[PDB]
């Protein structure tokens, strides 16, 4: 009966450091995961807008092909 | 020893926060100033009122409490209010960007920023303690830091604490004072966030509160001032087993056993009375059999549900003022005799009673009527699942389309959470109405 | 605070830019000496929104002054309110733009636009915490349409989560008879689609008719015209000034506004142009909306109402709640509770009540359509073209702003036609 309860109370220490280190871990994924998808949305459109500023410069260079000095 | 520390998180959370602390100093004899000319402990004590207050070798009486929210216009007011020399200002934390009504930006954008300050304030709070508890998170289902940062905050609590309980006072949804189209969003997600880090949450309908303050307190259009004076007195009426101690006092754990037969199924329904005008109260004494009559009238409920459409698993009056057991006895009598009130078979049927001598207590200025005796039960219904189902309706339907989604997205979540979320209701509906079905 | 950077350009902008700051100063107290001498306490509470505090107590609009030409920025200098902006705030080229959307997007624009992020870094880097941007210009020119849109985009590459906010006017040929403003205007719709948050769509069109049909005004000046927009802008930024719970900040209103992100072109409306009843059923009438679409035609996404004066509450909410249930059939179903609505205790100037209205409603489709319309009649023949070839520009990015626009209608369609079952 003593190593019994022993094991009960080893179960209850268990399952308070378990539900510390599952609740640690999901909310690292989450905050790893949302820090990559965030990052990842930005460089999207600023790369979009860095194509616009490479078009805006084809076309000025365009309108020096169309000199006839 | 058995501190509780409340937390209050964005701006319904703080202003519910104003209301409950001016309610307690006044219940108390506490000054703005925070004195306490009755507590010839200076410096400390283990009063049953030191559960909620610490106090200093000046004989400051302080809350212990944490104010947060992401901008700083609401907490400011506390700042230079009233009752600004009540708290410690490392108790009032404030950001300078908001969480836009975003869950998502209270969560992560924003709320990462801050979050690491918010734990250490807190843990200052807990080093004062010599039995800490656990706490009460008062928080919007609604706003982006309500539902957003108090999630972030509950899953880093529950790492930093452990096991420790942790309750909310939740503030649902209404049409009629709600500021974002999204806010069926933001509850969903942080229902389904938290659900796993609290342990009791009672949810108080702002629609529910809305129809109160109209009815029994004839005022045309209430303002969030109105709301929380109401909210204050039920938040008071749950929290007298903490702070005052008698013979017939019921500690609000032991109420607790009673209502959560399973872990999820932990969100008790609330019901006060008597909410009456001054007008009415000078016409009117409310017996102890009128009170708790009332606690079965469905307008009186926090939470709009028909309790009629569910089973009880339990059932709990909390009484405050000129009460006796012989008269609750009565009371009850008549009640089980007037009223069917149906219980799963699978838990016994007797009402789990306390009594708080103190009387109730209001605050001037205020609509509530000053009375001699209080009640607020708290019932277990599978009705209140009704309010999840009329939330899961709206998201469904801006879902469909992805309505404001991008919002979310925007902000590095993912679509899978928004489903998963979902899910996680549907289940929770589903447990509900598992728990109800009788044993064969 | 939460400050927002404004900026106005060309001639159109710089026009209603400067009447803007006319009507807000006057509603914040602020005299043309940049000093405060209102009553209430209300004006100054979130005064640093749009204005800084210098030496002496003195507020200076954060305002940026921006034109190929100087002409329209010298006579603001001379204006009433002139002396009011930060003189190192205005930023003018020599050369003008000539109703030509490349010359304001590619080129000359383009040669003075980095002047213009100088004061504009300044501004921001003064800010407490800023929360975005706001544009004043019209489509139908050259500087506003073409240097606009450009300067949105270089801003939004310096300040990527940060909220861009135009007031953007619409042409339309009883106002302005320049032939290629269909032109200049889908191509700066074609940049507005991607690069803005929220727009509001203030049309030529509809101020016209206003003023001719509702104010009985034969011969409607520029004047005529920028009274309505100016009396907008006031109405749709309220909640941005003023203490406030609802739409308080950029970010909120749109997320409150756009669930869509192309989708952020907004009907403004105003009213009077009286009881709560009779302010409720003007604000939501055709004949009061600044863009020339009828509501009727189509269906809400979202709506932004604010009421301003001192009113009973208990009514508007009765009859915000009774336009919506008797209308029904003109709001989506799958958004619930897509009206919102703010009250703001101070009036507008002369007004004892006022209600101002912001809608995102797929009837906006007339407007585009109206310009595509114009648009195509002139692409279909290659008409005009030589204008924008010859600044480097060629005919795929007028293809591609047409089908970009053309596809913005038909997503306002598929939204409209949409079912919840
Ligand atoms: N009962 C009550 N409800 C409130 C109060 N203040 C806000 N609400 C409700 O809370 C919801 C809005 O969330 P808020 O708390 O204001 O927003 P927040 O938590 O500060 O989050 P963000 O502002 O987006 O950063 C709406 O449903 C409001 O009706 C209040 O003082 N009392
Ligand atoms: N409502 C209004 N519209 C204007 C005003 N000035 C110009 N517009 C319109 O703007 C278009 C011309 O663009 P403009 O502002 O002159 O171009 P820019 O100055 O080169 O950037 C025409 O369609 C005009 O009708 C004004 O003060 N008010
Ligand atoms: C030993 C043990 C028991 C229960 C729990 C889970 N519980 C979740 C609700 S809570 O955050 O309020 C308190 C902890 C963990 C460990
Ligand atoms: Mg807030
Ligand atoms: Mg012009």
């Amino acid at each position: 009966k003593r190593e019994h309860e022993r094991e009960v109370i080893q179960k209850a220490i268990e399952e308070n450091n378990n539900f510390i280190k599952m609740a640690k871990e999901k909310l690292a994924q989450k905050m790893e995961s949302n820090k990559e998808n965030r990052e990842a949305h930005l460089a999207a459109m600023l790369e979009r807008l860095q194509e616009k500023d490479k078009h805006a410069e084809e076309v000025r260079k365009n309108k020096e092909l169309k000199e006839e000095a | 020893m058995r501190e509780c520390i409340s937390i209050h998180v964005g701006q319904a959370g703080v202003q519910i926060g104003n209301a409950c602390w001016e309610l307690y100093c006044l219940e108390h004899g506490i000054q703005p100033d925070g004195q306490m000319p009755s507590d010839k402990t200076i410096g400390g004590g283990d009063d049953s009122f030191n559960t909620f207050f610490s106090e200093t070798g000046a004989g400051k009486h302080v809350p212990r409490a944490v104010f947060v929210d992401l901008e700083p216009t609401v907490i400011d007011e506390v700042r230079t209010g009233t009752y600004r020399q009540l708290f410690h200002p490392e108790q009032l934390i404030t950001g300078k960007e908001d969480a836009a009504n975003n869950y998502a930006r209270g969560h992560y954008t924003i709320g990462k920023e801050i979050i690491d300050l918010v734990l250490d304030r807190i843990r200052k709070l807990a080093d004062q303690c010599t039995g800490l508890q656990g706490f009460l998170v008062f928080h919007s289902f609604g706003g982006g830091t309500g539902s957003g940062f108090t999630s972030l905050l509950m899953e880093r609590l529950s790492v930093d604490y452990g096991k420790k309980s942790k309750l909310e006072f939740s503030i649902y949804p209404a049409p009629q004072v709600s500021t974002a189209v999204v806010e069926p969003y933001n509850s969903i997600l942080t229902t389904h966030t938290t659900l796993e880090h609290s342990d009791c949450a009672f949810m108080v309908d702002n629609e529910a509160i809305y129809d109160i303050c109209r009815r029994n307190l004839d005022i045309e259009r209430p303002t969030y001032t109105n709301l929380n004076r109401l909210i204050s007195q039920i938040v008071s009426s749950i929290t007298a087993s903490l702070r005052f101690d008698g013979a017939l006092n019921v500690d609000l754990t032991e109420f607790q056993t009673n209502l959560v037969p399973y872990p999820r199924i932990h969100f008790p329904l609330a019901t006060y009375a008597p909410v009456i005008s001054a007008e009415k109260a000078y016409h009117e004494q409310l017996s102890v059999a009128e009170i708790t009559n009332a606690c079965f009238e469905p307008a009186n409920q926090m939470v709009k549900c028909d309790p009629r459409h569910g089973k009880y698993m339990a059932c709990c009056l909390l009484y405050r003022g000129d009460v006796v057991p012989k008269d609750v006895n009565a009371a009850i009598a008549t009640i089980k005799t007037k009223r069917s009130i149906q219980f799963v078979d699978w838990c016994p049927t007797g009402f789990k009673v306390g009594i708080n001598y103190q009387p109730p207590t209001v605050v001037p200025g205020g609509d509530l009527a000053k009375v001699q005796r209080a009640v607020c039960m708290l019932s277990n219904t599978t009705a209140i699942a009704e309010a999840w189902a009329r939330l899961d309706h709206k998201f469904d339907l801006m879902y469909a389309k992805r309505a404001f989604v991008h919002w979310y997205v925007g902000e590095g979540m993912e679509e899978g959470e928004f489903s998963e979320a979902r899910e996680d209701m549907a289940a929770l509906e589903k447990d509900y109405e598992e728990v109800g079905v009788d044993s064969v | 605070m939460r400050e927002i950077v404004h900026i106005q350009a060309g001639q159109c902008g710089n026009q209603i830019g400067a009447k803007f700051w006319e009507v807000i100063s006057d509603e914040h107290g602020i005299d043309p000496t940049g000093s405060y001498h209102g009553d209430s306490d209300l004006q100054l509470e979130r005064i640093n929104v749009y204005y800084n505090e210098a030496t002496g107590n003195k507020y200076v609009p954060r305002a940026i002054l921006v034109d190929l030409e100087p002409g329209t920025m010298d006579s603001v200098r001379s204006g009433p309110f002139g002396q009011i902006f930060r003189p190192d705030n205005f930023v003018f080229g020599q050369s003008g733009a000539g109703n030509n959307w490349a010359k304001g997007h590619y080129t000359e624009g383009a040669e003075l636009v980095d002047s213009v992020l100088d004061v504009v870094r300044k501004e921001s880097e003064s800010c407490d915490c800023l929360q975005g941007f706001q544009l004043t210009h019209s489509l139908g020119g050259g500087t506003g349409s073409g240097m606009g849109t450009l300067l949105i985009s270089k801003i939004r590459e310096e300040y990527p989560d940060r909220i861009m906010n135009t007031f953007s006017v619409m042409p339309s040929p009883k106002v302005s008879d320049t032939v290629v403003e269909p032109y200049n205007a889908t191509l700066s719709v074609h940049q507005l689609v991607e690069n803005t948050d929220e727009t509001y769509c203030i049309d030529n069109e509809a101020l016209y008719d206003i003023c001719f049909r509702t104010l009985k005004l034969t011969t409607p000046t520029y004047g005529d015209l920028n009274h309505l927009v100016s009396a907008t802008m006031s109405g749709v930024t309220t909640c941005l000034r003023f203490p406030g719970q609802l739409n308080a900040d950029l970010r909120k209103l749109a997320v409150n506004m756009v669930p869509f992100p192309r989708l952020h072109f907004f009907m403004p409306g105003f009213a009077p142009l009286l009881t709560v009843p009779e302010l409720t059923q003007q604000m939501f009438d055709s004949k009061n909306m600044m863009a020339a679409c009828d509501p009727r035609h189509g269906r809400y996404l979202t709506v932004a109402a604010i009421f301003r004066g001192r009113m009973s509450m208990k009514e508007v909410d009765e009859q915000m709640l009774n336009v919506q249930n008797k209308n029904s059939s003109y709001f989506v179903e799958w958004i619930p509770n897509n009206v919102k609505t703010a009250v703001c205790d101070i009036p507008p100037r002369g007004l004892k009540m006022s209600a101002t209205f912001i809608g995102n409603s797929t009837a906006i489709q007339e407007l585009f359509k109206r310009i595509s319309e114009q648009f195509t009649a002139m692409f279909r023949r290659k008409a005009f073209l030589h204008w924008y070839t010859g600044e480097g520009m060629d005919e795929m990015e007028f293809t591609e702003a047409e089908s970009n626009m053309n596809d913005l209608v038909s997503e306002y369609q598929q939204y409209q036609d949409a079912t919840a079952d």
